[PDB]
């Protein structure tokens, strides 16, 4: 076909320096959104001890299907 | 030359329709005796008390079995792995009681299927060939052996071998699931990767070659006369179908070479087989699927159930129900 | 005798160390092999050396 | 721990050092 | 498009595989999905 | 780089081993290199384990495969296979940490720096695969190898400590072995054991006076095998039936490999003389066995008549009998009743296992080991949750039996396919054929037709 | 345990049994280093 | 070569390393984003409000647990758009009401059909008979039959396949216990097809790797091959002969061989598809009619039938409860099934 | 059964024999090419 090959372009010098900061950019910007919390509030799951409120016996399961939007919220506000 | 040398050149002789061979000589009385057992038994045999607990199950068409229902039922728990040969029974009415046709058919089916596989690499010596159609043929073989064979070993138990049927199979199917998790084994979804991969690189193939067979027929005759037995030339064009193949996916991630190609097809069902059998002939010894029962657990210690503990509720109700005679302590161990 | 056994055992184990990297690399280089014979034969009795005295100084320290 | 993977580490460098020491110097690889 | 050799490209790449892969298998054994 | 491409060669790198074939010192480099990895896994294996092992906890809730394996011997250990003594163990470990690295030494050596070839530079050491006579030769050296091999098994049995002796009248205990058994009717005998139930075939041999003259008549034949085929040569009918190549013998060894790798697996499955319940944990039958003598303990302390008690099936909840009248445990168990325990013996009279017995001789240390190898059996996870499939998280438990039996059975099955590679590419390649078939005399083309 | 004197090369101990599948790893290093030929 | 739609088509169908074409508008992505919803969801999105379960990285699962699961059973057949009167445009509770589900679902039904265009498409470009397209059908049988015409027959999509390798095995079992699935002739014709589709690729790739012509001098045979030469790089003949000896019937055409090879998965795939349409509707091949009475007038009568629906009732009993939280079950202990001390 | 017994280990004895002598028969010359 035409593009440079792959072997070319991950054995020049010009690509580790570009990548050797990269990659490391993407990888550290993936453990903080996880060990800011971040990724728990985006997804909307929960933390181990969001589960279940202290005495709660039963899963906040969604039962409703034009208000379960709000059950979540309801469910959620008792923890 | 002498009687023993003309009987050597006939038993090996490259031109009997059907090869015979040294391993011929073992495996044709074998797979005759095990054949004729199998039929009498599916059709006419009484009903067998597989678990020892004196609770005969019925395998036979004339005793109340269709073809799906009907097997050939596994020799009795109180045997175990006794060799339980017609010699050793007070009478034939005593060894249907039992389950001797079942020893009788695995044991004969097995060596003869095991000379089968060296027929395979016999003849393809007297032909010039190279050795290893008998290799690929190793892997439904050990499938075999794994539950006919190896499974009793490990559990001391031919009872617990497959049942010669297609509901038996089932019912060895669903146990099996319920006392080793056999999903959860990674050498069980190797086998389900090689006969998954096994399908798709087979259709692939079939239509890879099909789509580029080269135009020698009319528009009304089959294009199968379009190829003649025994013809030189290849009969569709291997760059066409690389140069779609290679396109469809990207250029390295198809093959131009028919050698390596050929390969591929040959080594991906055989290998993941190979631990599909190795995974039963491992469950054999209670080396069991992953277990992650109650692996998820929250800030107080409450379990939070994933896939893998609804995976445990369905093997539980194959585990109590199971034999539901047969269990006097609360732990099935074997 | 206690850090007298752990030294002698630490330098045992560093030896080896540079033992599997330079015998391997010694026996497959072009030119350093004068030098290189040498060592190996002297690295060598140093380890068989070491190995002994940690083994006697074991009783010791146990 | 700390230890443990230092030690790994240093073991398995060792093998690649080989090779790289060997293609350096030209080596009879 | 020369400088650094395959061979080390893919030692190197294909160590760090292994140390992601081995993180991955102790937090088996640690933390949440440990059933302890 | 003398042959070391595949244009040289004709083996691709992936067959790169192949080129060794014909390469005599190169070759016995990667033998001696090898014996290398086998000497330093044992070494090192050994002293992790004993980093790891808590005295007091079983070996076999410990994942231990080694140093069971050294206790056996009788090495360590005292009454019950309490562990006496730890040293033993690290000795075994630190010597072949230590040999390993003198293997490794000369296996380097002789692949990277000796001479590639060792016929031009010696013909003690040199060899043609196609030489009948030296392949005798050497082979009849390894025979005396492991013959002695086996004389020092014997050697620790009789003259340095003696072995666990599961069987030890008044509980498991090491023991001198001072008669071991030489009568060839009995040794000889157990070759032509039947290998299904209740024979078992070697698997059964069940006391360390058969084990230990057994090694006595193995070494001896080993040795005088060894004699016998340095001074000869092979007779025509042996030369007429095999394949005579490097590949070939390879075959042969990993045919038998196979064999040896399959009965390794039943050994450790079933047989509890010589991987004793004490370090291995229980048998499978052992621990059903366990279980059904646990329920039976605990339902008659309660005042059940364990004799007269009929099972929903209406065959005896407890106690049965075999096909052949014998007295048995009921219950799924039924299949079991050919094992044999030190733990069980007891109650075992000439009828089975005897009610009398069983109503007033059961003694606490029984209810104990019963109760200990029910709750031990080898069932568990892959992840070493120990239990039944549907168990819970809880127990880390996978028997050594299970780990031993698993991966050997792995082992023989690979081994077995790779004599059929080997045994089938062998042949083709003594009859010039392993590369294909020539286009000019394709054989079938020659051939009648079929109809 | 180990002797007491050794517990200093204990994590070095924990490490040493993995060693042998790092040679099965280096045969194809070094032929990557001679390009697979 | 003109308009703007020819320039488009020009550039669409450039020879680079990916092909693109038309399909590729559509295929690429709805391939990505079910892909992509994939990860996401198995790496960060929670099953509890859905299922009760835990289903990602994030909570503490693992590859072979992680699932997208399908939204609850309240849901019905819901699109669940994301801008939908469920989730109303808030992100995270469209992801907590099951909305990755619906979402890789829908897209990977649309990447399918794209991968079918694209394999039109590359074939009418390349100039042969588009065959590998045809094959494609029976995925597509699969896919739209189990992950769409199931879960549409039932109450709702909860009871369609949950995207994870635990959840699928969960389906299995599901199917075993609830619709003996097993007995169904169609699941046999499809395991028929895939075994024999599987041995027909081994046997196929062994035939010709042990009937090649030495066409080199080296040991390793696979550089004996070009990719231009006109000749067959292995022996018909000799295959034909082998296998005629051997099991006494043998292939002599290549063309039919070839075809027979694309025949034989494809239409087992097709038959599996026709038993879950049945399926979606509990038109089971539950039962054997004349077993049943047979057994309920003679309780003597026993057979591997009656005893496979003993382990189905057991796995009803005991799954129901956890795996169908909404119709709240509660079995009693003195209720459940089981035989004698388990 | 005991007839039965014997007729049989006959039976198979026979045709164990017959592979063994029949490979022990020059097997490996049995072949289209070098012999
Ligand atoms: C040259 C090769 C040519 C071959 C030609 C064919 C010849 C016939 C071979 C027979 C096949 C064996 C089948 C029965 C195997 C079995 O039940 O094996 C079990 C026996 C062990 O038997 C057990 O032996 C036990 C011994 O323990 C006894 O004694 C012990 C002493 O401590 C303990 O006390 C213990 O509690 C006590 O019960 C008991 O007797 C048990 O009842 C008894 O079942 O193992 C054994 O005999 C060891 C040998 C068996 C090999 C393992 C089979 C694997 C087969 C290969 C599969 C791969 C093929 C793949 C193809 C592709
Ligand atoms: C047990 C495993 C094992 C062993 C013992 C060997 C041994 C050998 N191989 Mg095979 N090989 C193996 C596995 C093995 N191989 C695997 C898994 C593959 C597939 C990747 C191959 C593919 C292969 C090919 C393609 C070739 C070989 C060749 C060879 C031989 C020559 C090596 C050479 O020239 O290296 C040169 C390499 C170096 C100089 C780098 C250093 C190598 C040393 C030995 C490393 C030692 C490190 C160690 C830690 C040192 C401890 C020291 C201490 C005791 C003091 C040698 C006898 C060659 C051949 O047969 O030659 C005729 C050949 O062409 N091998
Ligand atoms: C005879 C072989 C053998 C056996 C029976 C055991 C058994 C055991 N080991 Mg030892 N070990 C071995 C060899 C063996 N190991 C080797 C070669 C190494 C060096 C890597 C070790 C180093 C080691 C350590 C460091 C530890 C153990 C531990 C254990 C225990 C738990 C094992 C486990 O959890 O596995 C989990 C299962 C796996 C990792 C899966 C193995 C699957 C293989 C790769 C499948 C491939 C099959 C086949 C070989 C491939 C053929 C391919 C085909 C195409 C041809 C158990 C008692 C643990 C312990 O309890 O010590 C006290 C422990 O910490 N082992
Ligand atoms: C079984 C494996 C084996 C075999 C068949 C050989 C054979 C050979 N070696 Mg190699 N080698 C080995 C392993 C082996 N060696 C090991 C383990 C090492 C490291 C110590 C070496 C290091 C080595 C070097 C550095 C050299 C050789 C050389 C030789 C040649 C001459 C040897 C001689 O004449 O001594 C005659 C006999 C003696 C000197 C007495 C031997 C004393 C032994 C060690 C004691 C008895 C051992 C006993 C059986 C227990 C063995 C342990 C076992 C349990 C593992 C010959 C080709 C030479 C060479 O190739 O020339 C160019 C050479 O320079 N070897
Ligand atoms: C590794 C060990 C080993 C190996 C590889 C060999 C290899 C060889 N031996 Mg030697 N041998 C050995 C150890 C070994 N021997 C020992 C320890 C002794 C002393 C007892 C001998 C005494 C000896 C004699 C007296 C003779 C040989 C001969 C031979 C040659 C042909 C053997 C043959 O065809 O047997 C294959 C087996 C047969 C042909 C017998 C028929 C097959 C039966 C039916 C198989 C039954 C086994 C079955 C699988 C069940 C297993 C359990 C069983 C006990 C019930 C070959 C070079 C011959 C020769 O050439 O001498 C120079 C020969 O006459 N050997
Ligand atoms: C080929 C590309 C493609 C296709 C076929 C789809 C198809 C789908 N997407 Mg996906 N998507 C895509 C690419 C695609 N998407 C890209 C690139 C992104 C990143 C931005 C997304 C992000 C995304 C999200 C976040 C969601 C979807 C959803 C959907 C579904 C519903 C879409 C819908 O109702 O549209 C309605 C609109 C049309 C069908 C367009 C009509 C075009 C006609 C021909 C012209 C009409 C124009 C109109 C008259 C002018 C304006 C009107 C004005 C006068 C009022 C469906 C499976 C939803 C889903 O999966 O729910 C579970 C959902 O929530 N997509
Ligand atoms: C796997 C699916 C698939 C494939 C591979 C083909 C392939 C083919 N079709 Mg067939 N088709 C299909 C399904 C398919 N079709 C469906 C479901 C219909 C509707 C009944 C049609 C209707 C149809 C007609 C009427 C014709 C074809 C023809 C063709 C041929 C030329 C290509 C073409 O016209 O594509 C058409 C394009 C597609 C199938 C892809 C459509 C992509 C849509 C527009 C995306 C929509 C996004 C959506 C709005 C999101 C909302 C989701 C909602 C649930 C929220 C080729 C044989 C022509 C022919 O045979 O030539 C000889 C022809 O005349 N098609
Ligand atoms: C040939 C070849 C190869 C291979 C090789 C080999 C196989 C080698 C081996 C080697 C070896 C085999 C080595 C070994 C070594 C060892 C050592 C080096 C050791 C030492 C030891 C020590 C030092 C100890 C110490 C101690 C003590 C004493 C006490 C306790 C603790 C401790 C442990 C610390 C390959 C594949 C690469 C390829 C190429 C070619
Ligand atoms: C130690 C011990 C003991 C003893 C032991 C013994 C005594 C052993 C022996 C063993 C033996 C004594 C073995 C043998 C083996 C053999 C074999 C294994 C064989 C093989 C063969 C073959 C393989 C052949 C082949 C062929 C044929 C068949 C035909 C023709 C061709 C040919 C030649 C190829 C006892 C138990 C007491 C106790 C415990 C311990
Ligand atoms: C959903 C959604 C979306 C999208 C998103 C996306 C598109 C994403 C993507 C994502 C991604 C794209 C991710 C990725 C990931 C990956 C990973 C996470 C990987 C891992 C891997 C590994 C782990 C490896 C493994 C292995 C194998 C496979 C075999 C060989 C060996 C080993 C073991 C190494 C949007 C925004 C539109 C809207 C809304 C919704
Ligand atoms: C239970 C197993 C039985 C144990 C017996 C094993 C011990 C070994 C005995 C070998 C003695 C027989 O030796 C072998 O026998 C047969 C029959 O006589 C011979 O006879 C054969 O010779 C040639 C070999 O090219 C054949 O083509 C010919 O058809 C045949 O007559 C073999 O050439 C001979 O090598
Ligand atoms: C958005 C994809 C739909 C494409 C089909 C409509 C083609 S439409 C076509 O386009 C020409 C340029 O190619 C114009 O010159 C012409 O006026 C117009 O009729
Ligand atoms: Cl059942
Ligand atoms: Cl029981
Ligand atoms: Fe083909
Ligand atoms: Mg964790
Ligand atoms: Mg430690």
């Amino acid at each position: 076909t035409g593009e440079r090959p792959f072997s070319d372009i991950i054995t020049s010098v010009r690509y580790w320096v570009i990548h050797s900061i990269t990659i490391p950019a993407l990888f550290i910007a993936g453990w903080l959104f996880v060990s800011t919390g971040l990724a728990y509030d985006v997804f909307g799951t929960p933390r181990p001890d969001s589960y279940y409120a202290q005495e709660q016996r039963s899963i906040p399961l969604v039962t409703d299907r034009f208000e379960a939007k709000q059950q979540v919220e309801t469910f959620l506000e008792q923890l | 030359a002498n009687l023993w040398e003309r009987f050597c050149n006939w038993v090996t002789s490259t031109d009997n329709r059907l090869y015979v061979g040294w391993f011929g000589v073992i495996m044709i009385p074998t797979l005759l005796a095990a054949t004729i057992c199998f039929v009498i038994a599916f059709i006419a045999a009484p009903p067998v008390d597989i678990d020892g607990i004196r609770e005969p199950v019925s395998g036979s068409l004339l005793y109340g079995n269709n073809i799906i229902t009907g097997a050939v039922v596994p020799s009795s728990n109180a045997i175990g792995l006794h060799f339980y040969p017609i010699w050793e029974a007070a009478s034939l009415d005593e060894w249907l009681y039992n389950g001797g046709p079942y020893q009788l058919i695995i044991f004969h089916f097995l060596l003869g299927a095991s000379c089968y596989m060296g027929r395979q690499w016999e003849l393809s010596y007297r032909l010039g060939m190279r050795p290893w159609i008998c290799v690929a043929y190793s892997a439904p073989l050990a499938s075999a052996f794994a539950v006919f064979l190896i499974y009793p070993i490990g559990q001391g138990s031919f009872s617990d071998g497959m049942p010669l049927g297609i509901s038996g199979t089932f019912n060895f199917m669903i146990v099996f699931q319920a006392e080793h998790n056999i999903l959860m084994h990674p050498f069980h979804q190797l086998g389900v990767a090689g006969v998954f991969g096994g399908a798709l690189f087979c259709a692939m193939h079939g239509s890879l070659v099909t789509s580029s067979l080269i135009r020698e027929t009319t528009e009304t005759e089959s294009a199968n006369y379009g190829y003649k037995f025994g013809q030189e030339e290849e009969t569709y064009n291997i760059v066409a179908a690389h140069g779609y193949f290679g396109r469809l996916i990207f250029q390295y991630a198809s093959f131009n070479n028919s050698r390596s190609l050929h390969f591929f097809l040959a080594a991906w069902p055989v290998v993941g087989v190979w631990f599909t059998a190795l995974g039963i002939s491992t469950m054999a010894f209670n080396l069991n699927g992953f277990n992650f029962n109650h692996s998820v657990i929250d800030a107080k210690g409450n379990v939070i159930n994933t896939w893998a503990d609804i995976i445990n509720r369905a093997n539980l109700g194959m585990e109590v129900m199971h034999e539901r005679n047969a269990h006097n302590f609360p732990l099935d161990l074997a | 005798m206690t850090i007298l056994f752990q030294l002698a055992l630490a330098a045992l184990v560093i030896l080896s160390f540079v033992m599997v990297i330079g015998v391997p690399v010694a026996y497959a280089s072009p030119q350093d092999w004068d030098r290189s014979k040498q060592l190996i034969f002297l690295g060598s009795g140093l380890w068989i050396a070491l190995v002994l005295v940690v083994g006697v100084l074991n009783f010791f320290v146990v | 721990v700390i230890a443990q993977l230092t030690m790994i580490a240093m073991i398995g460098i060792a093998g690649p050092m080989i090779i790289f020491l060997l293609a350096v110097r030209r080596g009879n690889l | 498009g020369g400088r650094i050799p395959l061979w080390i490209v893919a030692t190197v790449a294909g160590m760090g595989v292994i140390v992601i892969v081995g993180l991955f298998f102790y937090g088996a054994y640690a933390g949440l999905g440990s059933s302890l | 780089a003398t042959n070391r491409d595949q244009e040289s060669s004709g083996f691709a790198w992936w067959a790169g081993n192949a080129r060794l074939i014909n390469l005599s010192g190169k070759l016995l480099g990667a033998h001696v290199a090898h014996a290398g990895l086998i000497v330093f896994w044992a070494g090192a294996m050994t002293l992790f384990e004993l980093a790891h092992f808590i005295p007091e906890k079983p070996m076999y809730e410990q994942g231990l495969i080694l140093i069971p394996h050294i206790a056996t011997l009788g090495w360590g250990v005292g009454p019950g296979g309490e562990v006496v003594d730890t040293f033993p163990f690290f000795v075994v470990g630190v010597v072949h940490l230590i040999s390993s690295a003198v293997l490794g030494f000369g296996g380097v050596y002789h692949a990277i720096r000796g001479p590639e070839t060792l016929e031009e530079y010696s013909s003690f050491f040199g060899y043609d695969w196609k030489d009948k006579n030296k392949m005798t030769t050497i082979l009849g050296f390894h025979l005396i190898v492991l013959g002695i091999g086996a004389l020092l098994l014997v050697a620790k049995a009789m003259f340095f400590g003696g072995l666990y002796d599961t069987w030890a009248p008044g509980g498991g205990d090491v023991r001198v072995i001072t008669n071991p058994t030489l009568d060839p009717r009995v040794i000889f005998g157990y070759l032509l054991k039947s290998p299904f139930g209740g024979e078992g075939w070697i698997v059964s041999v069940n006391n360390l006076e058969d084990v230990v003259g057994g090694h006595i008549w193995i070494g001896l034949i080993c040795i005088a095998g060894g004699i016998w085929h340095i001074l000869t040569t092979p007779f025509g009918w042996a030369r007429r039936a095999f394949i005579w190549s490097g590949e070939a013998y390879l075959s042969y060894s990993l045919g038998a490999l196979s064999m040896m790798g399959f009965i390794a697996t039943c050994f450790v499955w079933f047989n509890n003389t010589v991987y004793p319940s004490e370090f291995y944990g229980p048998t499978g039958p052992e621990a059903s066995q366990a279980q059904a003598m646990t329920f039976l303990i605990r339902d008659q302390k309660l005042g059940a008549n364990v004799g007269s008690a009929q099972g929903p099936t209406g065959l005896g909840k407890y106690l049965m009998r075999s096909p052949t009248g014998e007295i048995i445990f009921g219950g799924e168990t039924m299949r079991f009743w050919d094992f044999r325990g030190p733990w069980l013996e007891p109650l075992r009279g000439p009828n089975g296992l005897d009610l009398n017995k069983i109503k007033n001789d059961i003694q606490p240390w029984q209810e104990r080991r019963a109760a200990e190898y029910m709750t031990h059996a080898p069932l568990g996870s892959l992840n070493s949750v120990g239990g039944v499939a549907t168990e819970i998280n809880s127990v880390n438990f996978v028997s050594p039996r299970s780990w031993l039996a698993t991966s050997h059975f792995v082992l023989a099955f690979f081994f077995l396919v790779g004599h059929l590679w080997h045994a089938g590419r062998a042949r083709a390649a003594a009859a010039g054929f392993e590369k294909g078939i020539d286009r000019e005399s394709e054989p079938v083309l020659s051939m009648p037709s079929l109809d | 345990k180990l002797p007491e004197a050794y517990a200093i090369f204990d994590p070095l101990v924990d490490v040493l049994p993995v060693i042998p599948v790092l040679f099965l790893a280096l045969a194809f290093v070094w032929q990557a280093a001679v390009g697979f030929r | 070569e003109r308009g703007w739609f020819d320039i488009l088509d020009d550039w669409l169908k450039r020879d680079r390393f990916v092909f693109v074409g038309w399909s590729g508008i559509l295929l690429f992505p709805c391939a990505y984003l079910a892909l992509g919803g994939w990860l996401t969801g198995t790496t960060f999105v929670t099953s509890w409000y859905t299922h009760g379960l835990a289903s990602s990285y994030l909570e503490g699962c693992n590859f072979l647990t992680v699932a997208v699961s399908t939204p609850a059973n309240s849901m019905g057949h819901s699109l669940l758009l994301l801008w939908g009167p469920e989730a109303q445009g808030d992100f995270t509770r469209w992801c907590q009401l099951g909305g990755l589900w619906t979402f890789i679902a829908l897209h990977g039904a649309f990447g399918l059909i794209g991968f079918m265009l694209r394999q039109f498409e590359i074939a009418r470009l390349v100039g042969v008979r588009p065959y590998n397209a045809i094959a494609f059908s029976a995925p597509i049988a699969v896919f739209v039959s189990v992950f769409l015409i199931y879960p549409l027959g039932q109450s709702s999509w909860f009871f369609a396949p949950s995207f994870g390798v635990a959840a699928i095995f969960r389906f299995l079992l599901f199917f075993q216990g609830f619709h003996n699935w097993t007995l169904n002739p169609f699941h046999m014709m499809g395991v028929a097809g895939v075994l024999g589709g599987a041995l027909l690729c081994a046997i196929h790739g062994a035939t010709v790797e042990n009937t090649l012509f030495q066409d080199g001098e080296g040991a390793s045979t696979f550089r004996a091959f070009n990719p231009t030469q006109a000749e067959e790089t292995y022996s018909m003949v000799t295959a034909n002969r082998f296998w005629s000896q051997i099991f006494g019937i043998a292939f002599s055409n290549k063309r039919w061989l070839h075809f027979f090879m694309l025949f034989v998965p494809v239409t087992g795939l097709w038959m599996s598809a026709i038993g879950v349409v049945g399926l979606a509707l509990n038109l089971r091949s539950y039962d054997f009619i004349s077993q049943e009475i047979r057994a309920a007038e003679d309780p003597e009568f026993e057979t591997f039938y009656t005893k496979n629906l003993l382990l189905n009732e057991g796995i009803r009993a005991w799954m129901a409860p956890q795996d169908q939280p909404h119709e709240n079950f509660v079995f009693p202990e003195e209720v459940l099934p089981r035989g004698n001390a388990l | 059964m005991e007839t039965l017994k014997i007729t049989v280990y006959i039976v198979v004895t026979f045709f164990v024999l017959l592979f063994v002598f029949g490979f022990l028969s020059g097997d490996p010359a049995r072949n289209p090419k070098r012999k």
